[PDB]
């Protein structure tokens, strides 16, 4: 998988959901060619997406890194993230915006406060 | 045995690379992609995957397949040639996973004669993404990446084989460069050849700009201008040279 970065502000509004959930629960995995994963997570401060899936629970990802599967981890910290609405479900990719929330510089967390202006419409 | 040290590729060019890339020309279309393939061969043979006399082992056209209009489909059914994205029409593009399980549904039976079959389209896929592939494996019963070895497809009803990967030369409604695209396909073949993505914190094999840049395993294609953007990590050498000396006996061939 190769993905080709761009803008957040970009990114923000291309994204169908943009959260800053925690992995406090887990990962399952599921069958197929490759497989499938589904991360728990428990969300907090939505900044998009309140209408198309008001309040997300769980996010699918592919299982496979070489098919843009995302990679993220268990009771660990805490992740801003993005991904997009099908089916009734949300589903991340390695090429989605995803940042460690620990990581999110102080420039970053003030562009992303510039959610107010939403863009977007 | 340095004779099987050839993986044969089928190339495919759908009707939008075709139309978009090579303007609706043949030999533009052609051309594009052998210097493309050669490019990226040259990277391949020259990388020794043990440091020392482990070379020579690489990608060369068996066949290129130019698809110059659409597939025409009876409703309700899907091709990846056919005109319209799936499975959201208003989009430029289909789904990238979607649409390489698509061709290796379609391509089955070519696929099936051949080391790897690699679609190269022109679509911009959602956020960014210039392509994907399915990882090859030394494992004896792997069924992605190099050597056809048929899965069965419950809801096909039929053998496919995941001996692929695609590659797309749009992105943010631009074409991206030349260079840029041989990194992409460099890279998705990698995955073909059993690399899995250069690993960071570790970092010996994701280096930052100051040390030469990423290896191009890195899953950020973002530019080519640094100097290990051309060349396999030793994290891609371990896992493709496990994966080439089981699989070149299987169905690698002599070069040229
Ligand atoms: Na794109
Ligand atoms: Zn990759």
């Amino acid at each position: 998988c190769t993905c080709s970065p761009s803008h957040p502000q970009d990114a923000f509004c291309n994204s169908d959901i943009v959260i800053r959930a925690k992995v406090v629960g887990k990962k399952l995995v599921k069958e197929g060619p490759f497989g499938t994963l589904v991360y728990t997570i428990k969300q907090m401060k939505m900044y998009r997406g309140f209408t198309k899936m008001p309040h997300v629970q769980y996010i699918h990802t592919e299982a496979s890194e070489s098919l843009c599967g995302l990679k993220l981890e268990v009771n660990k910290y805490q992740y801003l993230l993005t991904g997009r609405v099908y089916d009734g479900k949300m589903y991340t990719g390695l090429c989605n915006f995803v940042e460690r929330w620990d990581q999110l510089t102080l420039s970053q967390r003030k562009g992303l406060n510039y959610r107010y202006h939403l863009g977007c419409n | 045995d340095p004779m099987k040290n050839t993986c044969k590729l089928l190339v495919v060019a759908d009707h939008r690379f075709y139309r978009y890339m090579g303007r609706g020309e043949e030999s533009t279309t052609t051309n594009y992609l052998i210097e493309l393939i050669d490019r990226v061969d040259d990277i391949y043979r020259n990388t020794a995957w043990d440091n020392a006399g482990f070379k020579g082992y690489g990608i060369q056209i068996e066949q290129i397949r130019i698809l110059k209009s659409p597939q025409e489909v009876k409703p309700g059914e899907k091709h990846y040639n056919m005109a319209k994205s799936y499975p959201n029409e208003e989009k430029d593009a289909w789904d990238v996973k979607m649409l390489l399980e698509q061709f290796s549904f379609d391509i089955a039976e070519e696929a099936s004669k051949v080391c790897l079959a690699h679609l190269f389209t022109y679509q911009d896929f959602d956020m960014g993404t210039l392509g994907l592939a399915y990882v090859g494996s030394p494992r004896a019963n792997s069924h992605g990446g190099v050597c056809p070895k048929a899965y069965y497809s419950p809801v096909g009803k039929k053998n496919i084989y995941l001996n692929s990967g695609l590659t797309s030369t749009k992105n943010y409604g631009k074409t991206i460069l030349t260079k840029e695209a041989d990194l992409v396909t460099t890279h998705e073949l990698g995955h073909n050849f059993g690399a899995e993505h250069d690993p960071d914190g570790l970092a010996e094999c994701a280096p930052n700009e100051d040390q030469g840049g990423k290896y191009v395993m890195y899953p950020i294609a973002v530019s080519g201008d640094h100097e290990n953007n051309k060349m396999f990590s030793q994290c891609s050498k371990q896992s493709i040279y496990k994966t080439i000396e089981s699989k070149a006996q299987e169905c690698f061939q002599e070069r040229s």
